[PDB]
């Protein structure tokens, strides 16, 4: 996630059961970064998909 | 401590719908393998991947042509 900040890529798709791993962390990473925390390849596949097909 | 890195005690786990769990017996100490099938869809053809010992792949053919004596 750092890695994507930096590059100012702040919108992320992750695994649901990586949910546990977030707390380490200050807001400054927590905030700019915008999670979508999800379980199956169909969730992350709906939501990177610009057109339909 | 922080947070649970598993579930408690393993009757939480659910079962999947087709990965068995086997025992394996280790170097580091004989350890837990969750041995993992893809069926797919196809034309009845194998493969078999993930470093496998020779012996896993007759340990298939044993346990295959055993399913295809019963397959009613």
């Amino acid at each position: 996630l750092l890695a994507a900040h930096q590059a100012g890529i702040h919108k992320i798709v992750l695994p649901k059961d990586n949910e546990a791993q977030l707390e380490e962390l200050p807001k400054e990473v927590l905030e700019g970064l915008e999670i979508k925390l999800v379980e199956d390849v169909g969730e992350v596949l709906e939501y990177l998909l610009l057109p339909e097909p | 401590l922080g947070i649970p890195r598993y579930r408690p005690d393993k009757a939480e786990t659910e079962p999947q719908v087709g990965t068995a769990q086997g025992l394996a017996w280790t170097p580091v100490g004989g350890t837990l393998l969750t041995i993992e099938v893809a069926a797919v869809p196809g034309s009845g053809k194998l493969s078999l991947t993930g470093q496998l010992g020779e012996v896993m792949k007759e340990s298939a053919q044993a346990a295959l042509t055993y399913l295809r004596a019963h397959t009613q």
